[PDB]
């Protein structure tokens, strides 16, 4: 079976772990 | 008058017991090992003493507005208490004052740091650090002498120019303090 | 006392609102 | 290097007044010091007004002489930030 | 507890009086009237030293841990020393020119505030006169 | 390595230059 | 048919990507100069003093902070209220040291915000909409005219802005319950009950539609693929949905009207952060939280504490701490 | 029964003042009702403010707003701001308690059961929305009306006792203010002054001579822009720039009241000569200034050297310069630098505080003033426990200055809300989509594809 | 600074007076 | 001085009467003008009648 | 105080400013008897 992942997809899971990491490096590299 | 000022930081031959009864001082050379980032609150002003003569007229200064927190930019910004605190200088005057002055720690005995750390108050462990320094954990209160030369423009006041030479908060020891000279203009107005 | 005031000034808000509803009045 | 006003917590400035470094309220502990001859102290162990000699020398066993540059400097002999 | 004559004897002159359930109450409220914008908590604003306590006011010259010594206090008060004299500074009955909230003040109703003054540290405990630490 | 990762948020701006102008748009369907 | 009528017609234009109007004449070049300002604030501004008592607080990344405690560092307590542009210093490096930065985007950002407001009015207005969703955002731009120039205002200090950073944040709330109580005043609690409301009718409104969407799809793909956009069908059943959580709790207390239901979508959080702004706002003039301290007292006269009276050793805790040497009187007034 | 359901109007029970838009009799009643209501509050809260009263107690000290607003206008006070005779705050408080009972009266009147509409019975007072010159002939018989009330303000002040002076000599005192500022380069200087620090935009009036004066000026430009209304139509380039409705020039007054109601607040917290501190208690600025003059006076009297004094910071704890340059109080206080109250202009020189003027020269009125003007502070809770949020129950103080702020910046918030409400949906009703989007000419289906 | 500040006033001015003739220029009219 | 209080409670009750009695006459009538008329007169004549003796207690 | 004379009525001036408070909850109760209609 295919994986679909429409553009929208891709540009929210982007935004959604780059502003994770934006949060996390903080604290990563505490 | 006060309403056409809000200025006040500007300073505006003459032949028995004397007294200096409004003495301003109006500047900041540093020694590398300006700018003036406050704005403008630096000069002395209501500065009154004791002329007593002597051939010199010595001044001990007493009392007034002696004391003014500079931070120069230089970028390292160097904080200096710009002072004259108690002030003997000496010299019918027309004249220097070559004189020497205490400048104090710029932060007082009070003064908390960032990590509560202070001299008679605040901590004097390192808190953040549990298990871990001891420079900056322990305030080290410094008065080293600065010395200061006016050159005295004559009426009952007098004016001209000062130069004082005095160190750069030193951070209650923490750090080096830099040799700040303070150039500028002075205003003295002498009455009996 | 301020109750009894505060009862009869509160009480007749709603009874010129009664009165107009048991008069069949302009509500 | 140690903290000078800790280091005179353990001399006589941190048992009794000294009357060099302790501030201008530490006078209310004892009667007839506070306002007037706490202003003439603060202003070896005190010597005026006749019933002040006699306030004083009542309180010359509680008074201490030891100057500490933090403790004075910055007018903290009269106000040093310590209130209720 | 109970507030009760235990609490309410306090030192009028060396002989204690005993205030009643409606005196102390009177006098929380004219000390809350004309004293407690500075004298809050037993503290005083407008000058942290001095607070309210019985150990401070006992040491005052005169003493002024009585309630006679308060109401001296109320009617001219001086400094914690006695020497210099405050009316012009310190509300009082010397000062109804300009301390308003001290004219209405009558002697069976300042001894309220000598009796609130001196009944509340043994209320409260260090509290009163404590400050912000004690609160 | 501290201020030149997190400025991480470069890439966001990218990311709402590009989820703005070259989005897959909305069809009328 | 000069350049002004060509202007209108580009300015006033739907065909924009994205939609400029009058009042975007003064939002775009507002916000960009807010934005451009800020992110030059973050990464390279030199400290600022911002207590105005020469004690600098470092608010940049390149000055060892992270995004989280970076921040744009208020402007300094020696400038009150004061304007502060860049003409306003002598130098460049005067203005970064007194916290001149913060003057320029905040009022950058809420000029520009608030000219966000009339532009969500004016496509509105263009797109032949109902015009209130400025209205709506008339909420959260209220919190930003509180927190940066009201309380500021009834400060005294634009130093007692929040400032533009994380912890930055987390400072002005602590600071600002230790000295107006911020959590016992019932315009904070109007405002949490706006929060958790408009979540909570979020996460509901977002499940019962969820819960009701007919099937289209196959489980093979997802079912975000029932809805084509424009359709005229209503993608979900309202019917159902109303069916569901009227049995959830009663049949009465369910909006079986889809219009008043999105009514109070959009009331609940609006007028729940109108108080919460207005609680920043009426807090600005001290007209702090309720002051339940001492309250309960005993027969004796003995205070017996409270819940409120823990709060208050709490407030006591940062407010003996916040500034700790910017204070030399007793008193914290402002 | 004509706009009484949502069957005639298409206004629901929520919305139902909305049904007398179009009902100018209806309307007026509403109108004049409401008057009624504020004319009540105004007659009810002064009766309210006056049987409570203690004129032994500060105004501030008594949770007054109104007896002070009297006490401005230079009724029942005398030196200091200290009642001499309340008579003049209780016929106030009538006049304008009964009052309401007349305007209840034709408010009632005019509401259930006069006229519905005026436009038959009197084409005076019949007007429709959109004609704009009749629009305008309220507006200028309104103007002239406030011209009136401009002018009394001035009769007052001039002719019937003068106002309160704060900056009287010797303490305030009510004071004629019979040369006021004629000025305009002073009066319309004012409007050019900044709104922030130092400049303080019309907030910073200090003296009663421009407020006669420029109530001299707003006072008959009022009359003159009533004479303006009257006697014209409004101009082809107002025509295309406003909605002729009656929600219209409700949005226009509600952002109108939406500017008043924040600048009034910024009134009664930042100035102290229309709002006199005995009055309506010390500002914000006026406290802090007066809690570090309170402390530069105790420690001198102990013998402290304020001048040289330092802070923990290195700045003076007592006197630090501003960053204009000026000699000011130290600690936080530095933020209210700007501030003039008369307790404290005797110590100011044209240095700003002068050292030598602190020494042997601070009075003990001022030593009494700061440390009252200390601990009575605007800071307060909402169950009105003075001082800060960690102060325990024993100061029942909220200054009027914080209940006057705050509630007009509640009201003048709601009232730029109102105007965005009423401001988007006159100009969606005036042209047409007011009630939603027409589904067979959907704008957005015939406007382009963006990307 | 002196430069700076009329720099900022005319660009702000024009901006301004952008906003307020273009909301003057027939507002009214731009409807659906 | 007592009877300015007869005149006074002559109005906090024929207010009372002409606060239901206004609002319920006009929205149900010649009685109702002959009793709205003779008593809001009577009510500014009674407004007038405190209004002078009140100088004279 | 009031004026001497007027103390019998005292507590009237005590309720009389909710009185302006009561015209909005009673508009509620004549939309009531009406139905909101
Ligand atoms: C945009 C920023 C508006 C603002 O900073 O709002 C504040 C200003 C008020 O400005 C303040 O006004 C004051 C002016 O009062 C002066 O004049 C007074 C006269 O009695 C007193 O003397 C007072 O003590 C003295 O300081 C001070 O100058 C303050 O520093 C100054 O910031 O409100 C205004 O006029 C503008 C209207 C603001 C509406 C609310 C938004
Ligand atoms: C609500 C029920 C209630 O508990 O009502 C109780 C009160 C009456 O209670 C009295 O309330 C008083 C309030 O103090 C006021 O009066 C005191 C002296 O009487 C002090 O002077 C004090 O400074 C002043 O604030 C006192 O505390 C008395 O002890 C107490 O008996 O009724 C009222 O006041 C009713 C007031 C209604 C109108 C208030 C509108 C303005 C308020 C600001 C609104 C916007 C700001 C945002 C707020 C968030
Ligand atoms: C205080 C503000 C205020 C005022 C002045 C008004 C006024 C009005 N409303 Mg509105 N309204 C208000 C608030 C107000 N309303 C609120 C808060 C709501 C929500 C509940 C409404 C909801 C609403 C609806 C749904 C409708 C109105 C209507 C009306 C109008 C006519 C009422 C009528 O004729 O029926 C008769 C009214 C009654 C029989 C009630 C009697 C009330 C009396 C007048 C009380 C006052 C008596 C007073 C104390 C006496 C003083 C004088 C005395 C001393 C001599 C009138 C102009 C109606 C309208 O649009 O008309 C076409 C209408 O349909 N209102
Ligand atoms: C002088 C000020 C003023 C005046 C005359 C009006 C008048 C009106 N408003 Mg507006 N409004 C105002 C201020 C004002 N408003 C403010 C300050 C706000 C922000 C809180 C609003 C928010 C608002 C909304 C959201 C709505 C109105 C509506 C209305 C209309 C019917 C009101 C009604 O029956 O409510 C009756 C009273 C209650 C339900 C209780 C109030 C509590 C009427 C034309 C309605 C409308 O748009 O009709 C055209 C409407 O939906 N107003
Ligand atoms: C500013 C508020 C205001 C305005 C514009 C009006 C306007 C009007 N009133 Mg009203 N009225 C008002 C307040 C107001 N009134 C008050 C406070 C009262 C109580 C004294 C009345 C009692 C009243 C009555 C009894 C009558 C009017 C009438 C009128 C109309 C004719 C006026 C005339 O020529 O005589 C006019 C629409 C008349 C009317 O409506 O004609 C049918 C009329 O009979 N008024
Ligand atoms: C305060 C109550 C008030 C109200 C509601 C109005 C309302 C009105 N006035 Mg009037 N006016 C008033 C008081 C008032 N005026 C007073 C007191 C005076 C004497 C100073 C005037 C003198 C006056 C004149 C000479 C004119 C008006 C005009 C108008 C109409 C257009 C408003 C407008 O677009 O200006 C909003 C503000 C602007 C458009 C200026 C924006 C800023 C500019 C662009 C800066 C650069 C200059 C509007 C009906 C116009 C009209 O139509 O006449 C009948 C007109 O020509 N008024
Ligand atoms: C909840 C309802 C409410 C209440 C109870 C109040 C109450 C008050 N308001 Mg507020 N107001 C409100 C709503 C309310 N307002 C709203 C919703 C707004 C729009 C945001 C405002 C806008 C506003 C402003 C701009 C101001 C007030 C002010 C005031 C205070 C004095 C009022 C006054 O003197 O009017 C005055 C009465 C008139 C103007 C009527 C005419 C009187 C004539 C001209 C007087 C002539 C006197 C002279 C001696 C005559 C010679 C004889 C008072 C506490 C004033 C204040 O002091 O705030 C701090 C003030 O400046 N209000
Ligand atoms: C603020 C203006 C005050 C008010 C109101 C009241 N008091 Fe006061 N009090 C105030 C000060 C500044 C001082 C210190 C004075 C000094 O000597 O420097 C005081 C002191 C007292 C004292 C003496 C406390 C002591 O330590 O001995 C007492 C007993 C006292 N005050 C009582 C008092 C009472 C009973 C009041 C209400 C009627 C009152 N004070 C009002 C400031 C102020
Ligand atoms: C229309 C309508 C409405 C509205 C209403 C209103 C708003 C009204 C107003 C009304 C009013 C506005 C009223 C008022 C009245 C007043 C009065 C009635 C008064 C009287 C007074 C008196 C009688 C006084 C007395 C006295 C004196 C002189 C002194 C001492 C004290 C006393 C108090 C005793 C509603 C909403 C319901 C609904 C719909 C319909
Ligand atoms: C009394 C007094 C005084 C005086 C004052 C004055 C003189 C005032 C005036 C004032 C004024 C004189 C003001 C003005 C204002 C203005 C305004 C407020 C405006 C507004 C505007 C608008 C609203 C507009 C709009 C628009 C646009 C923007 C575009 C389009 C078109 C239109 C038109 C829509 C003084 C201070 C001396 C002192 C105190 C007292
Ligand atoms: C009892 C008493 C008294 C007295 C009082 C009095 C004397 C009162 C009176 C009062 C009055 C005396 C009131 C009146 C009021 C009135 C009014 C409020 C009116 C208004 C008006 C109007 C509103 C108008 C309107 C119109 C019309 C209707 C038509 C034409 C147009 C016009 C608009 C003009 C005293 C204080 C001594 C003491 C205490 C007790
Ligand atoms: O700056 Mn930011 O926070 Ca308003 O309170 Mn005062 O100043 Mn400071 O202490 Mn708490």
């Amino acid at each position: 079976q295919p994986v679909e992942l429409n553009r929208t997809s891709l540009y929210l899971g982007l935004l959604l772990i780059l502003v994770l990491a934006l949060l996390f490096s903080s604290y990563f590299f505490n | 008058t006060y309403d056409d000022i809000v200025l006040a930081n500007k300073c505006p031959a003459y032949p028995q017991t004397y007294r200096i009864a409004r003495l301003c001082l109006q500047p900041f050379l540093v020694k590398e090992e300006t700018k003036l980032v406050t704005r403008e609150t630096t000069s002395l002003d209501q500065i009154q003493g004791e002329l007593k003569v002597n051939g010199s007229l010595t001044f001990v200064e007493e009392d007034g507005i002696d004391f003014q927190p500079v931070t120069v930019q230089m970028g390292e910004r160097i904080p200096l208490l710009f002072t004259v605190k108690n002030l003997v200088a000496s010299t019918s005057i027309t004249t220097d004052f070559k004189g020497e002055f205490n400048v104090p720690s710029y932060r007082t005995a009070n003064f908390l740091d960032p990590k509560g750390r202070g001299l008679a108050s605040g901590y004097d462990s390192a808190i953040a650090l549990p298990q871990a320094l001891a420079r900056a954990n322990v305030k080290r209160f410094s008065l080293t002498k600065g010395q200061i030369s006016l050159n005295v423009k004559v009426d009952g006041e007098i004016a001209g120019t000062f130069e004082s030479e005095q160190l750069s908060d030193d951070d209650m020891g923490a750090h080096e303090p830099h040799e700040v000279k303070i150039q500028g203009v002075f205003y003295a107005s002498i009455e009996p | 006392a301020q109750l009894t005031m505060i009862a009869m000034i509160g009480i007749a808000g709603p009874m010129i609102i009664f009165l107009l509803a048991v008069r069949r009045g302009n509500l | 290097l140690v903290n000078v006003v800790d280091e005179k917590l353990g001399t006589a400035y941190g048992e009794k007044i000294d009357l060099n470094n302790t501030n201008i309220a530490a006078f209310i502990q004892y009667r007839g010091l506070y306002p007037t001859l706490a202003k003439l102290i603060v202003k070896s162990v005190v010597l005026l007004t006749e019933r002040q000699k006699q306030i004083l020398r009542e309180n010359l066993e509680h008074f201490t002489v030891t100057v500490e540059t933090a403790l004075v400097e910055g007018g903290d002999r009269y106000n040093n930030g310590l209130y209720k | 507890a109970e507030l009760t004559p235990e609490v309410l004897t306090v030192p009028l002159n060396g002989k204690t009086i005993t205030l009643t359930e409606k005196q102390y109450l009177e006098g929380k409220r004219l000390f809350q009237y004309a004293c407690a914008s500075c004298h809050v908590g037993g503290i005083t604003k407008t000058n942290p030293s001095l607070d309210l306590r019985t150990e401070t006011l006992a040491l005052a010259t005169p003493p002024r841990d009585n309630i006679e010594g308060l109401v001296d206090y109320m009617k001219n008060p001086t400094t914690y020393d006695g020497e210099q004299e405050i009316a012009e500074v310190h509300p009082s009955l010397r000062s109804a020119d300009i301390f308003p909230k001290m004219r209405n003040l009558t002697e069976k109703d300042l001894v309220a505030i000598a009796g609130h003054i001196l009944v509340e540290p043994k209320i409260l405990g260090d509290k009163w006169g404590g400050g912000k630490v004690y609160y | 390595m501290e201020t030149i990762t997190y400025v991480i948020f470069a890439c966001i701006i990218a990311l709402f230059f590009f989820a703005i102008f070259f989005r897959e748009p909305p069809r009328i369907t | 048919a000069n350049l002004w009528e060509r202007f209108c017609n580009w300015v006033t234009s739907t065909d924009n990507r994205l939609y400029v109007g009058w009042f975007g004449v003064i939002m775009i070049p507002t916000l960009l100069a807010a934005t451009i300002c800020f992110v030059i604030a973050f990464i390279a501004a030199p400290p600022v003093d911002i207590d105005g008592i020469r004690e600098p607080v470092s608010g940049s990344l390149l000055y060892g902070n992270n995004i989280i405690t970076g921040a744009v560092v208020p402007s300094s307590n020696a400038i009150g209220l004061h304007f502060y542009p860049i003409w306003e210093a002598a130098s460049l490096d005067e203005w970064l040291y007194n916290g001149g930065p913060y003057q320029l985007i905040i009022f950058h950002f809420l000029l520009g915000a608030s000219c966000y407001m009339g532009r969500q009015w004016e496509l509105s207005y263009r797109l032949g909409m109902r015009p209130w969703i400025c209205v709506a955002y008339s909420a959260p731009l209220a919190s930003a005219f509180a927190v940066f120039l009201i309380y500021p205002i009834g400060q005294g200090s634009f130093s007692d802005g929040m400032p533009l950073g994380i912890s930055g944040t987390f400072n002005f709330m602590i600071v600002f319950q230790a000295e107006h109580n911020i959590l016992m005043h019932p315009f904070h609690q109007l405002g949490v009950a706006g929060v958790f409301g408009g979540a909570l009718f979020c996460a509901m409104h977002g499940s019962l539609v969820t819960s009701s969407l007919i099937r289209e799809t196959t489980e093979t793909e997802s079912a975000n693929y029932g809805y084509k956009f424009g359709q005229e069908e209503e993608t979900y059943n309202i019917v159902a949905a109303h069916g569901y959580f009227g049995r959830l709790i009663f049949q009465y207390a369910s909006f079986n009207n889809s219009r008043s239901l999105h009514f109070f979508l959009a009331a609940w959080p609006v007028v729940g952060v109108w108080f919460a702004a207005l609680g920043i706002s009426t807090m600005a003039f001290n007209l702090n939280g309720f002051n339940f301290n001492h309250s309960v007292i005993d027969a004796k006269g003995n205070v017996i504490n409270t819940w409120a009276d823990i709060i208050n050793r709490a407030n006591l805790g940062m407010e003996v701490m916040h500034e700790r040497n910017a204070h030399n009187f007793p008193l914290d007034l402002a | 029964a004509t706009n009484r359901d949502q069957e005639s109007s298409g206004f629901a029970w929520w919305a139902g003042n909305a049904r007398l838009i179009n009902l100018s009799g209806k309307l007026l009643g509403a109108h004049v009702a409401h008057a009624g209501l504020i004319v009540f509050w105004a007659g009810a809260m002064t009766l309210f403010e006056l049987a409570h009263f203690i004129p032994e107690k500060p105004m501030y000290e008594q949770g007054l707003i109104l007896i002070p607003h009297i006490a401005t206008l230079g009724w029942g006070v005398g030196p200091g701001g200290e009642v001499v005779d309340t008579f003049p705050f209780f016929v106030v408080g009538v006049v304008h308690l009964i009052s309401s009972a007349v305007l209840g009266f034709g408010g009632v009147y005019h509401a259930i059961r006069g006229p519905e509409t005026l436009e038959e019975y009197s084409s005076f007072f019949g007007y429709d929305w959109k004609d704009k010159n009749k629009m305008t002939t309220i507006l200028g018989f309104h103007l002239i009306v406030l011209g009136i009330g401009a002018l009394l303000l001035v009769a007052k002040a001039m002719f019937f006792g003068g106002l309160y002076d704060t900056w009287a000599p010797g303490g305030g005192d009510v004071r004629v203010i019979t040369n006021p500022t004629l000025d305009p380069r002073v009066i319309f200087g004012y409007l050019l002054k900044s709104p922030f620090g130092g400049e303080g935009w019309i907030v910073s009036v200090n003296n009663l001579e421009d407020v006669v004066g420029g109530h001299i000026w707003i006072g008959l430009i009022c009359i003159a822009g009533g004479i303006w209304h009257i006697l014209t139509t409004p101009f082809g380039w107002a025509r295309r720039a406003f909605i002729w409705s009656g929600e219209a020039y409700l949005s226009y007054s509600l952002g109108a009241l939406s500017m008043m109601g924040f600048i009034a607040t910024c009134f009664v917290w930042f100035n102290n000569t229309v709002y006199p501190s005995e009055f309506y208690g010390p500002t914000g600025p006026e406290a802090s200034q007066a809690q570090a003059m309170t402390f530069l006076i105790r420690d001198q009297k102990l013998g402290a050297n304020v001048g040289s004094a330092q802070g923990p910071t290195g700045l003076g704890k007592y006197l630090m310069r501003s960053p204009t340059g000026e000699i000011i109080f130290g600690g936080e206080t530095m933020r209210f630098w700007d501030f003039r109250g008369p307790w404290l202009e005797p110590l100011r020189g044209p240095n700003g505080l002068d050292l030598n003027k602190i020494k042997n020269d601070i009075q003990p009125w001022q030593e009494r003033r700061a440390a009252e003007y200390m601990t009575h502070a605007p800071l307060g809770s909402l169950n009105s426990v003075g001082g800060v949020a960690t102060e325990i129950n024993s100061v029942n103080f909220v200054s009027p200055r914080s209940w006057l702020a705050t509630s007009h910046f509640v009201l003048a918030f709601f009232f730029l809300v109102g105007h965005l409400w009423h401001a988007g949906r006159a100009r969606a009703a005036a042209a047409g989509f007011e009630k939603g989007i027409d589904r067979e000419s959907e704008p957005v289906l015939s406007m382009p594809s963006l990307d | 600074m002196e430069t700076l500040k009329i720099t900022v006033y005319i660009v702000v001015t024009f901006f301004v007076l952008l906003f307020v003739f273009g909301f003057l220029s027939g507002d009214p009219a731009r409807n659906p | 001085t007592i009877l300015f209080q007869l005149a006074l409670a002559a109005l906090v009750i024929l207010s009372f009467v002409m606060v239901i009695g206004v609002p319920v006459a006009y929205a149900s009538w010649d009685r109702s003008k002959q009793l709205i008329f003779l008593g809001s007169g009577l009510w500014i004549a009674l407004v007038l009648v405190v209004g002078v003796l009140n100088f004279f207690v | 105080k009031l004026p001497e004379a007027y103390a019998i009525f005292d507590p009237l001036v005590d309720v009389l400013p909710v009185i302006p408070v009561l015209f909005l909850a009673l508009a509620f109760v004549w939309q009531a008897a009406v139905g909101f209609r």
